[PDB]
């Protein structure tokens, strides 16, 4: 994991400046990524839920950090938060969930095996 | 006499607050909220309309920065405004 | 369904309007003349040193403003090129 | 005799952009005549006038043409329009128009022998 500074513009200043790939999609690319987080941009402009810029960009763009050489994905509260928010207003306009987007997939917070990051 | 140069001050003093007042950010929270319910509404969220998506949400970062940059301009005039009444303090 | 989405472009033509407003020099020709009454007042025509620093200023505020007025206007074009691309 | 560009702050952009030194009230240099005719701002930014800042400006840095190297005066039309817009307000904080800008010094448009601008 060689750490790369972000480049997708939708996941400037979330928290954290490099990231790594491919990601958790196999995108082999940060371009390749960025053209599917900015086709969730009327959902993130809108504020539904202020978790889910970070939650997104968690998947796409993981955190990366040359001390800490493990990949860390968001808890499952980030992706419940973001759901709860947005979830709502995505069903009025007849989109889903996506299943790639799923919480079950993510670890619960105290996992021994993986660490999260929640605020 | 002296009073009347104060009420000048005031004048200058209120002009001024309507002068450097800018809220171009305040204002721009609106039109992007305006923006991207239509984006929903056309269904943005998924053949053409994926490349129409991407142009409009990089228009929209490079307003932010637009914005933003005359945001900054209107600190650097009520700045100025500020210096200019320190020199009219003198008379 | 159809009728919201037209009420909802002209309701960012609504928003894009205010945003791209600027105004500023109606706003800066009364400050200047503000500053050119209290002149007169006190007595601008020892104070000349004074009355040369308060035009030197003003000047540079004026520059301000069209530096200000050229960013909204720059603002007013990115609003266009945005009702543009939407209307593909 | 050799034109120079104007440097005076008050009188640029007026419509002509070289002058000559001395001028007719005998100004060394630019910085001379430009201690002296910014002393008129008041008069000129609260815009009594439209022809204040041209009439000024014509005589203490009076424009130089390189295709009539003679001295070229405001037209009396000018001065008179600027002084009948502000005098009154000059009067009225106690300033008299004065005698070194009297308009009957100049020549009158229209006239063969001597020309005048008027813009």
């Amino acid at each position: 994991l060689a750490c790369q500074e972000i480049t997708v513009p939708l996941c400037k200043g979330i928290g954290y400046q490099y990231t790594y790939m491919p990601n958790q999609f196999n995108h082999d690319t940060q371009d390749e990524a960025g053209l599917e987080v900015h086709q969730f941009w009327p959902l993130v402009e809108i504020q539904c839920s202020p978790d889910l810029k970070f939650f997104l960009c968690s998947m796409y763009t993981p955190i990366c950090l040359e001390d800490y050489k493990k990949p860390l994905p968001p808890c499952r509260s980030v992706c419940e938060r973001a759901k709860a928010g947005c979830a709502p207003l995505m069903r009025q306009y007849g989109f889903a969930w996506p299943d790639r987007m799923r919480c079950d997939r993510l670890p619960e917070q105290g996992n021994p095996d993986t660490l999260c990051m929640d605020h | 006499a002296r009073e009347q140069l104060k009420e000048g001050m005031i004048k200058i003093e209120e002009q001024g607050k309507k002068l450097s007042e800018t809220r171009t950010q305040e204002e721009l929270q609106k039109y992007v909220a305006a923006v991207a319910t239509f984006a929903l509404q056309a269904g943005f969220l998924g053949e053409e309309i994926g490349k129409i998506s991407g142009e409009v949400y990089l228009k929209l970062l490079d307003l932010k920065k637009a914005v933003r940059a005359k945001e900054k301009k209107g600190l650097d005039i009520l700045n100025m405004v500020g210096e200019i009444k320190g020199t009219l303090e003198r008379v």
